[PDB]
């Protein structure tokens, strides 16, 4: 075991154990049992004050989900495998799950105590069942990283056999991407779990497709007081991102107290106006470039019906990309489900663009939200979130797009 | 007979030191008492006199069977010691036990002196025998065992207790242990003799680990006296709450009293406490008096009827359905209970009218289900069906377009009035014909003098000059203006970006009497288009 500890004066995290479904509960209990006696985990004392949080996620099979994300913060670094640009340029990249290979490697004993967890129960008619990892950890920042040279090593034949073929490595996930065709893809695909699968692993995104679109301005036979006011404001708003984005000749128009219902005729400056406006605005803003020093920021407005915008930036206006997400089958009565997705959606791309997770801003109460996004989790990894009240323009601007 | 538990390991702050507080002086009369008492401690192995090799220590105490007993104060000792796992903090609702045939309660007495302290730890918890009258040395000794008091303690011994059951709960997986402090609520379904031969069995498994406990003799008789409630073996029942009918009260007597009465509030239908708290009203002193008005001595008078009605619940079959059904009671006041079959109530309670800075009634429905969802998770590890008062067809219309994530789990309608509805809604576009307001407001913040008129495309025209005013008073009066002086359709352009929130919001209560006013004028009309243009 290499010696693993936490940064300078930080302490190990303390975090309280959200309470969970019976369901829930039992299927914790029976894989904590199991895991136990593996000698994966062993129960703890008292003297252990710290605690991670833990939930079962979604076979019938449950399986279990820590949120290291406090104790991955107070962890050291380890200064993982550079981000390759090309990943995003292919044709199709396939995710399989890892983590399964780290319980394999045992865990510094001096660093087990950070790693405690709690079994809740019903009706507190009794204490938490108390653990604490004796090896690597799914979820835990510390695991992909010292179990580098073993992953490499196991990855190389595979790489060489198809060296047109990208792996990229993000905690207990493998990014793999080729540009074969379907069939030939996820045959290799397999060929690459059969692979893993000899050691102890086992388990379909389209970077090139996912497009960049634009803000596309209204287009009416007739023009009224109030279209035209709905206008000269996205554009407003917008002149925030492109300052070429002009609206006094618009607003000319708008001289005088007419009712809202009354059509207006449009100045030839006008139309230029417009017309020049939708020529700005035909591609994005130039001179936005990734920093890899700065924090990721994922916002999201909801759109209504189902659909969802959202903005990945660094600098304010200054957008890496942005997008859209319309509600999938099923999830019609629930806000939360089509959030918890659209996150996790946006999170991957995340990954795959720059190979790092972004912070979001979530349009939902914090209480909703924490009662609830397990529900549907069903990533590894957990972004870091914040919950805000979206801005009315920001939305009304991106409903704007094509 | 203390234990052959193995010990846990305890070990003092980051870097810090064990206490070294001098020994407090005491008389020869509760000297020569705690002298008694710690020879007996001292055999019962629970102490171990010790020497000059102690450079610490804590203050020992004596304080009256009216017999002499003693009191160590650890308080030191604690801050110098180290963190662990909070004990369980959160307590059983019973609501929440499932109904069993038989249960006994088992207090484990004599709980933390009978459990092993870490031998290395010991050291640090050295008090101190006073001599006669402080001339110099006197008797000094430290801690075997859990200290009464010591900051551990709880945490250590509940450990020790959960690790001595484990093996009973896996050979009795139909048998249910409770644990709450020093206690086990056991409860069972075996038959009254199978039953009280398997609590035989228990106590017998923890005598062989240093655990006393009670027999037919000490051992608890139902009705269980249990925070507020009396639990029977088919039901539960609150305990008699009495209000003392008094000719003076003071300021503390009559807050007291408005806190037993909101507590009341969440079991019996009815209680209320306006003008009781009314007369909280200018008050200079807890130990002032103050006459009870009328009305204050009415809905007292009322509340003593109300409170001794038997309100009474049922226990927890996990056979059947989970229901919690919801009441509007006044603006933002929600009353709910959760029962399996009908008129038999697991548990009621209601949510205070939560004073927003603007909300609206599908809003607090929803935090009402959100609040009930967590409490029935914790208490049943399960999710309520819900019985709302409002028409799924609102709720698609409300939730449907609100800028906000929102969520109400599986429910359905229940026609309760009243109903939660919405009070009105906003254009989805310009209205033809219907006059057109171009609002605007201008105050000087420093000043606070202010105007706020409008100017319709109709020729109409306003302005009203305002004293004490932030530019969002004229704003909204702006607007406010606007919908009193129109027709039951209008259209109110605006710049005011908090107006803009009400678009996106559309509230139906406000802390501002502004914003009520023009809520109550939103109500009034037949149809609103609210727009807004930027500022300049
Ligand atoms: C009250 C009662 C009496 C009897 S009998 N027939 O033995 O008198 C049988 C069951 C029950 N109870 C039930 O059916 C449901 O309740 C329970 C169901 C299981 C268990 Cl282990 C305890 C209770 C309790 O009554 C109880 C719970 C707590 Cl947290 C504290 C105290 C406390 N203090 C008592």
């Amino acid at each position: 075991t290499v010696p693993v500890k936490l940064k300078p004066g930080m302490d190990g995290p303390k975090v309280k154990q959200w309470p969970l479904t019976e369901e829930k509960i039992k299927a914790l209990v029976e894989i904590c049992t199991e895991m136990e006696k593996e000698g994966k985990i062993s129960k703890i004392g008292p003297e252990n004050p710290y605690n991670t949080p833990v939930f079962a996620i979604k076979s019938t099979k449950w399986r279990k989900l820590v949120d290291f994300r406090e104790l991955n913060k107070r962890t050291q670094d380890f200064w993982g495998i550079p981000h390759p640009a090309g990943l995003k340029k292919n044709k199709s990249v396939t995710v399989l799950d890892v983590g399964d290979a780290y319980f394999s490697v045992p865990l510094d004993e001096d660093f087990r105590k950070y790693t405690a967890f709690t079994i809740p129960s019903i009706n507190n008619e009794t204490p938490g069942i108390r653990y604490q990892y004796n090896v690597l950890p799914q979820g835990w920042k510390g695991s992909p990283a010292i179990f580098q040279s073993s992953m490499t090593k196991i990855l190389e034949p595979f790489r060489k056999q198809n060296p047109d073929i990208v792996i990229y490595q993000y905690m207990d996930d493998l990014y793999v991407g080729s540009d074969l065709e379907i069939g030939q893809h996820r045959t290799k695909i397999e060929e690459l779990r059969q692979h893993l699968l000899r050691w102890g692993l086992t388990t379909e995104l389209h970077p090139d497709k996912w497009t960049v679109q634009p803000i596309v301005l209204p287009e009416k036979d007739s023009w009224t007081v109030n279209d035209i006011q709905k206008l000269v404001g996205k554009l407003n708003w917008a002149s925030q991102i492109y300052p070429g984005i002009k609206v006094r000749q618009l607003c000319k128009l708008l001289r005088g107290t007419k009712a809202l219902t009354e059509v207006i005729p449009l100045t030839e400056e006008a139309e230029l106006e417009l017309a020049e406006n939708r020529e700005i605005l035909k591609e994005p803003v130039h001179g936005v470039y990734y920093d890899p020093s700065k924090d990721l920021i994922a916002e999201i407005q909801k759109q209504g019906q189902g659909q969802w915008t959202y903005q990945i930036y660094q600098e304010p206006f200054k957008n890496l990309k942005t997008g859209k997400y319309a509600r999938m089958r099923g999830a019609h009565t629930n806000d939360v489900k089509q959030l918890t997705e659209a996150v996790q959606k946006i999170t991957t791309e995340s990954i795959v663009i720059w190979g790092k997770t972004p912070k979001f801003k979530l349009p939902i109460q914090k209480e909703t939200w924490e009662t609830w996004w397990t529900e549907y989790w069903q990533a590894t990894w957990i972004p870091e979130w914040e919950f805000v009240n979206t801005p009315p323009l920001v939305k009304l601007w991106y409903q704007l797009e094509k | 007979p203390i234990s052959p538990i193995e010990t846990v390991p305890v070990k003092l702050k980051p870097g810090m030191d064990g206490p070294k507080v001098k020994q407090w002086p005491l008389t020869e009369e509760k000297i020569k008492a705690l002298v008694e008492i710690c020879t007996e401690m001292e055999k019962e192995g629970k102490i171990s006199k010790i020497g000059p090799e102690n450079p610490y220590n804590t203050p020992v105490f004596a304080i009256k069977s009216t017999k002499w007993r003693k009191l160590v104060d650890f308080r030191e000792l604690n801050k110098r010691t180290q963190d662990f796992w909070e004990v369980q903090l959160g307590i059983p609702h019973p609501a929440g036990l499932k109904k069993n045939k038989s249960v006994t309660v088992l207090d484990v007495g004599d709980a933390y002196f009978s459990v092993p302290l870490d031998e290395d730890f010991r050291k640090y918890t050295a008090f101190t025998i006073p001599s006669i009258n402080n001339e110099t040395p006197g008797i000094r000794y430290q801690y075997n065992v859990l200290p009464q008091g010591w900051k551990g303690s709880p945490a250590i011994f509940q450990s020790s207790m959960t690790k001595i059951l484990e093996p009973f709960r896996k050979q009795n997986p139909d048998i249910v242990i409770y644990q709450y402090m020093d206690d086990l609520y056991v409860g069972s379904d075996l038959e009254i003799g199978q039953h009280r031969t398997k609590i035989e069995e228990l106590r017998q498994h923890l005598l062989r680990w240093g655990l006393t406990t009670p027999d037919k003799k000490h051992q608890k008789e139902p009705p269980f006296l249990w925070m507020g409630y009396e639990l029977h073996p088919d039901k539960w029942t609150v305990q008699p709450i009495v209000l003392p009918e008094k000719d003076s009260w003071t300021v503390n007597d009559i807050q007291k009293l408005v806190g037993k009465l909101n507590w009341a509030s969440q079991i019996y239908p009815g209680i209320k406490v306006r003008q009781l708290c009314k007369l909280l009203r200018g008050t200079k002193a807890l130990t002032e008096v103050i006459p009870l008005t009328e009305e204050a001595e009415l809905e007292l008078a009322e509340n003593r009827e109300i409170l001794k009605e038997p309100v009474h619940g049922v226990y927890y079959d996990p056979s059947k359905d989970l229901i919690a059904e919801i009441q509007k009671q006044g603006q933002g006041q929600w009353t709910y209970q959760i029962y399996q079959e009908p008129f038999k109530n697991l548990k009621t309670g209601k949510y205070a009218r939560m004073r927003g800075a603007h909300t609206n009634d599908v809003k607090q429905l929803t935090e009402a289900v959100q609040k009930i969802t967590t409490e029935s998770i914790v208490i049943w590890g399960k999710t309520p069906k819900f019985k709302l008062p409002i028409q799924k067809e609102t709720w698609e219309t409300w939730w449907t377009e609100y800028w906000q994530a929102t969520w109400i789990p599986e429910w359905e309608f229940v026609n309760t009035p009243p109903l939660v509805k919405l009070w009105y809604q906003l254009e989805k576009e310009p209205i033809v014909g219907a006059e057109t307001f171009y609002v605007d407001g201008a105050a000087n913040r420093e000043t606070k003098l202010g105007k706020a008129g409008y100017v319709t495309n109709r020729g109409r025209q306003k302005v009203v000059t305002l004293t004490d005013t932030t530019n969002q008073k004229t704003e909204l009066q702006a607007i406010y203006l606007a919908l009193q002086d129109s027709g039951l359709e209008v259209n109110i352009v605006t710049d005011s970006q908090y107006a803009l929130g009400i678009i996106q919001a559309q509230p139906d209560q406000s802390e501002s009497e502004l914003v009520n006013q023009i809520i109550e004028q939103l109500i009034k009309k037949e149809k609103v288009y609210l727009a807004w243009v930027p500022a300049h």
